[PDB]
RNA sequence: UGGCUUGUGGCAGUCAAGCGUUCAUAGCGACAUUGCUUUUUGAUUCUUCGAUGUCGGCUCUUCCUAUCAUACCGAAGCAGAAUUCGGUAAGCGUUGGAUUGUUCACCCACUAAUAGGGAACGUGAGCUGGGUUUAGACCGUCGUGAGACAGGUUAGUUUUAC
RNA sequence: GCGGGAGUAACUAUGACUCUCUUAAGGUAGCCAAAUGCCUCGUCAUCUAAUUAGUGACGCGCAUGAAUGGAUUAACGAGAUUCCCACUGUCCCUAUCUACUAUCUAGCGAAACCACAGCCAAGGGAACGGGCUUGGCAGAAUCAGCGGGGAAAGAAGACCCU
RNA sequence: GCAGUUGGACGUGGGUUAGUCGAUCCUAAGAGAUGGGGAAGCUCCGUUUCAAAGGCCUGAUUUUAUGCAGGCCACCAUCGAAGGGAAUCCGGUUAAGAUUCCGGAACCUGGUGGUUCUUCACGGUAACGUAACUGAAUGUGGAGACGUCGCGAGCCCUGGGAGGAGUUAUCUUUUCUUCUUAACAGCUUAUCACCCGAAUUGGUUUAUCCGGAAUGGGGUCUUAUGGCUGGAAGAGGCCAGCACCUUUGCUGGCUCCGGUGCGCUUGACGGCCGUGAAAAUCCACAGGAAGGAAUAGUUUUCAUGCCAGGUCGUACUGAUAACCGCAGCAGGUCUCCAAGGUGAACAGCCUCUAGUUGAUAGAAUAAUGUGAUAAGGGAAGUCGGCAAAAUAGAUCCGUAACUUCGGGAUAAGGAUUGGCUCUAAGUUAGAACUGGUACGGACAAGGGGAAUCUGACUGUCUAAUUAAAACAUAGCAUUGCGAUGGU
RNA sequence: UGAAUAGGGUGAAGCCAGAGGAAACUCUGGUGGAGGCUCGUAGCGGUUUGACGUGCAAAUCGAUCGUCGAAUUUGGGUAUAG
RNA sequence: AUUCUUGGAUUUAUUGAAGACUAACUACUGCGAAAGCAUUUGCCAAGGACGUUUUCAUUAAUCAAGAACGAAAGUUAGGG
C-alpha cells in the first residue's frame, strides 16, 4: 500500500502556516510575586484577536513600556476587559474575577482559566473561549495539590500554578453553532492539519487499511490497540467500552 | 438567522434570532449612559462613550464567576 | 469461422393391421422403418490470432419454387352454392396496427387476400447504434480475506479523401 | 447472532394449540413479490381498435425486520415513467427558389505512400482464384461520377492461452 | 503559399541626456549571514548581555578646522511588501523623444540675514532690555492598525452673443455650423468636542440627543466639496489684410453667460457578528499674557546668496513580425483609459475622436454537402417530441392541495395598448376618436393541466471514452485522551 | 498578501404612530435592518448538435448550456520532490 | 444465590466534598378563588377578617365569546 494520511502529520506542506504574524497567543508574562501594594500590575489597554485561539484577547500595561512597541504582554480575556480597571497579582492576592493569582490562594471549588499545571508553563489550560478547569484538591488533599480536569481524570500538581479566576470570555462555538463548512475551514489554516475527511471504508485498502470489499466494508478491524505501527493503528484506538 | 438562511431546519434556524435579540440592543453602561453598550467584541461588552470596563466572566455583565467572588 | 456427418431430428414414400355408420387408406393410422435431406438441434479442434466488429429495422443491388393469390384441368362418403382433395405451371401481386428489446410469444380492425427456401440474411469507407466483448456505484449468492458468481441492477469512443 | 420433525378444530377447507427432537438459545413494533423472487403471460379490477405500464390489489415471502437503524415528513434540481389540452418537416410527400463550391482556369506546390498482374461460369486445389484446367468473354486515345468486391487509410487482434 | 517597384530577409550606421519616473527603511507571508556546540551529518542554537547606538568627564598630539585613546551611563535587541516609507507642471524641437535635451515657471538636499515658555542672573520696571554659559521627549497615555451591512443632501443637456455661407434642384439670411479658454495663493464651508454639562427644543422625525435660544468658570474652537480673489501689465482663437522675388515670407483680429451624475463630502450616525492586526521615521512630549477684544514669536518660521545632485535602465515592442505555440501556424498573453441619441446598466441600436479588408485569380454557377418558402393532414414517423410548433411586454381583474408557518402565485381563467386630441399652460393618470395584416409593429419578449422517487438544502469530481445513488455538509454520539496527551 | 462585481427587486429583527379591543387578539401607515434575500454584467463553469482527424493547437473549430457577497473567483511572492 | 471481602470490606472515629430533604414541633391547625403551600433569617410584594367611624351614592349582580394562569407525566436546548 501507499503512504497513509495519518503518517503525513510530522512534516508536510499542509503542516506549515503563519507563525510570527501571531502577535502573542495567550500565555502570561511576569506579573509580580509580591503584592506589597504591587509592583508589576496595571490596567488593560486594547482588545485584539490573535490567530490560533479563535477568540479575542487583550494588551496590558504594568510598570514597563507597553502600549505599542514592546511586543509580548497579552492579557487573558474575561468579560469585559477594556480600559479603566486594574488587575492585581502576587501570592496572597485579592480574589476577584479578572485577577491572575495562585491556585493555593483560592479556596476549594473556584473556577479558573489560563492555568498552569506542570512545573511552570506560563499558561496552559483554557486560553481560548468557553473553557475553564476546576481546582478541587486542597484541604484533605494536604501537600500535593490536584486540579480535577474537566472530564473525570487525574493530574498531580506540586505547588505549581497561577491562573485567572473565572470563566473566560466568548461562548459562541457550542453556545452558537456555525452555518457552513468554508466558514469552518477558517479553523484549519490557523491550525495546521488536513481537512475535511473521506470515509475509511470508501478509501482503498491501499491508501488506508479500513477499506476492502467490492461491497464496501471494514477490511482489517476498527478497534486497534495502543501499541501498534503507523498504517496498522487506525480507527477507534483501544475501544475500552463499546456503546 | 439572516446569516444562516436556508441552512438548518425548524428547531435551529428559526430559534437562534431569539438568542440574538437579547444580545443586540444598545443599553446603559455601568458608569455612564449614552446609547453604546452591546456585544462590542466577542463576549466583551464595550462602551464607546466614556470607555469603561465591566467584570462578570463570559457573557454580558455577570456570569457564575462574579456571582461567587464579587458577592461573598 | 469454413469443412464433414445428420448425432439430436424434420419431411415424404410406405409395411397397414386397426376405427370411422358398413368399411386398410372420405377421414383417422397401432407399430415404426427405408431412401432422401440438412430446418429442430449440435457431435468434431479438420482449417484459422502482423483482426474472424453484434442484433431488429430504414434505404437501394438477385435467383429458385419444398406454391399464399392470379391462367388451365380432374375427382369425392359435395344439392346449386357453401365444403373437402389432387395434377399442369414461376410472368405478375403478396396490407394496416397493438401487446412484447424483438420476428418467436400473443391479440385486434379490415381487406380480393396477406406464401415457402437459399443467397457473406445488399447490409457499419450507404444507415440507426435501442439489440451488442473492458473501466464510477449498489443488491442477492459464495469464500478466512484482498474479492468472486453459468444471478440481477446504474453511467460509460461508429475515424477517413476508394 | 435470531430452528427441525409429528399430530390436531362441524363441512369444502384450514391449524388455533399440543407433543417430540436438536442446539448456546430461537425475533418485536411496522412493511412486501424489491438495485434481491427459481416459481409466473401468477391472481384480480380499471384502462386500450390490442394495453401486462397508467393503476387495482392478490398472497402462492426461492430468501423482509429497529443504531455503519426502523419511522414522522416541508422546501429545492442540465436527474426517472404515464395520462391530459393546444400542436408540431420527424414523417406522410415532395416540390421550388437562394447563398458557396463542384464543372473550369492561373500560379506556386502537400500527404503516409515502391508485388509480375487485373473477366466470368463450371472443375481440381495451401481448403472461398481476374491469376491454375476447359469453355464463354475481354482493343486503344480521355474526362465527369459512385460506394459492392478485392477488403483501403493502419497498429505485430478486442476474443483467446503461455 | 503568387506578382513584387517591397521587407525586421539582406547590409551599414545613428539615436535613446533624471535628484526629477523605478533602483529604501521597517511590520507580515517568508528568508539570510556568521561561529562553536548539542548530535551521525543535515541542522538547530547563539545574536536577546557585551554586540549596535547615544550622552557626560579626563589626557597627549595637530590644525582654517580636526581626528584619537582612556573612564562613566542597567531600564531597547531576527528578516522581507503590493498594503506602511522623497519630487512636477507647461511648450518648442527632433530621421527619434523628454515632469530628461532645450525655453519658461516650481519643489526636495549644504554654505548668507531676523526671536517664544518652564527655570535663573544683572540692570531697569506698569515697563522691558541684555554680558558670561545653556546637549535637551527609550513614557503615563494616545495614534499610525484592517469581518459583514443600510437611509441621506448637493455636482446637466442647452441657451445667449459674435463672425461667415443660402447649396448644382423647386427654394431658403432669427437655418445650420464654427467660435464661446487657462497651474497657485489668499479668501473661508459639512462633520467633531468643555456644549462633556444640560434648562429648553432647530432637525420628515420615534430623540434622553444635538441647535436657533439660554446657562456656567472666564468662555468657545479645529477640519473642510464649493464660492470669492490674485496671477495674466499679458497670451490663444472663428476669420482676414499685405509684401510678392509670385518660388516664398509675414502681419492683423471677435463673443464670453443661466436651469444639473455613481467624484469628494459620512469608519461618525443606524444597526448585526466570525470580533478587527504590527512597526521604524513622525505625531504623541501637559500654555502663559489681555475678561474675551487684541497682538507676537517658537530645538519653529521668515528673509537671502552660491555651488553640486549620485548610479544605471531609458531607443522600443508590450494581443506583439521584438513576448509566445520548434514555425511568417485559425494560438497562448498581465493590463491602463470611458462622447451623442435610441433601449435599465456596460444587452441591443449607431456615429465621433479615430482606424482599417490578410503572401494568387476569372467566368459559368451541375450531381452532391452546406439556407428559406408552401397545399392538405395533425403524430400517424425515427433508438430518439432529438428536431419543430404554441406563447410572450405594460396595466387591471381573477385563481388550486397541504406545511418543518421561511413557503406555493407569473397556476388555471380573461381584458387592453402606440400615435393624435383633451383633462392642467409643466410628474402621471383619466377621458375621447379613427384605421390597417398587426400598436412591443426593425430590434426585443413565459407553454399549460394531472399523478409519482431519492440525496435535507448550497457543495466536491476522474487533465486524452464513466458529472453519479460515490464523497463532503452545518449538526450529533461513543472511544482514545490531563496535554510533558492521543497521534 | 495585492486587485475586481456596474445595474435592478424584496425585507424579518429592532422602534414608533393610527383605527380597534374589557384586556389581549385584530388592523392601518411610517421609520428601519440581518440575507447561499436575490439578480445581471465583470471574474469564472461545461448539457446538446454539426463539421474536422494526412488539418490551425500532439483532444481543434462553429451553433448551444451554468454561477456571481457566497463553502466567491484571480495575480504575485515563497516553501514542500518519488 | 448472584453480589461485596485478606489487594483489609462491614465498621468505628477523625477529616474533606457533593446533592436532596427539612424528623421533632404537628393538630380534630391556619392560609390560597382552585391547582397548591412545612428549618431559620432578610428584602420586594398580595389578599382576607375586626373596630369606632369617616365617606362616593346603584357605581351592582351574572356572563356565551375572549384573555391570563396550569399538579404530575411527556417534548426541545443548555447544565447538574
Amino acid at each position: 500500500g501507499r503512504v497513509i494520511r495519518n503518517q503525513r502529520k510530522g512534516a508536510g506542506s499542509i503542516f506549515t502556516s503563519h507563525t510570527r504574524l501571531r502577535q502573542g497567543a495567550a500565555k502570561l508574562r511576569t506579573l509580580d510575586y509580591a503584592e506589597r501594594h504591587g509592583y508589576i500590575r496595571g490596567i488593560v489597554k486594547q482588545i485584539v484577536h490573535d490567530s490560533g485561539r479563535g477568540a479575542p484577547l487583550a494588551k496590558v500595561v504594568f510598570r514597563d513600556p507597553y502600549k505599542y512597541r514592546l511586543r509580548e504582554e497579552i492579557f487573558i480575556a474575561n468579560e469585559g476587559v477594556h480600559t479603566g480597571q486594574f488587575i492585581y497579582a502576587g501570592k496572597k492576592a485579592s480574589l476577584n474575577v479578572g485577577n491572575v493569582l495562585p491556585l493555593g490562594s483560592v479556596p476549594e471549588g473556584t473556577i479558573v482559566s489560563n492555568v498552569e499545571e506542570k512545573p511552570g508553563d506560563r499558561g496552559a489550560l483554557a486560553r481560548a473561549s468557553g473553557n475553564y478547569v476546576i481546582i478541587i484538591g486542597h484541604n484533605p488533599d494536604e501537600n500535593k495539590t490536584r486540579v480535577r480536569l474537566p472530564s473525570g481524570a487525574k493530574k498531580v500538581i506540586s505547588s505549581d500554578a497561577r491562573g485567572v479566576i473565572g470563566v473566560i470570555a466568548g461562548g459562541g462555538r457550542v453556545d452558537k453553532p456555525l452555518l457552513k463548512a468554508g466558514r469552518a475551514f477558517h479553523k484549519y489554516r490557523l491550525k495546521r492539519n488536513s481537512w475535511p475527511k473521506t470515509r475509511g471504508v470508501a478509501m482503498n485498502p491501499v491508501d488506508h487499511p479500513h477499506g476492502g470489499g467490492n461491497h464496501q466494508h471494514i477490511g482489517k478491524a476498527s478497534t486497534i490497540s495502543r501499541g501498534a505501527v503507523s498504517g496498522q493503528k487506525a480507527g477507534l484506538i483501544a475501544a475500552r467500552r463499546t456503546g | 438567522t439572516g446569516k444562516y438562511g436556508v441552512r438548518y431546519g425548524s428547531s435551529l434556524r428559526r430559534q437562534v434570532k431569539k438568542l440574538e435579540i437579547q444580545q443586540h440592543a444598545r443599553y446603559d453602561c455601568s458608569f455612564c449612559g449614552k446609547k453604546t453598550v452591546k456585544r462590542g467584541a466577542a463576549g466583551i461588552w464595550t462602551c464607546s462613550c466614556c470607555k469603561k470596563t465591566v467584570a462578570g466572566g463570559a457573557y454580558t455583565v455577570s456570569t457564575a464567576a462574579a456571582a461567587t467572588v464579587r458577592s461573598t
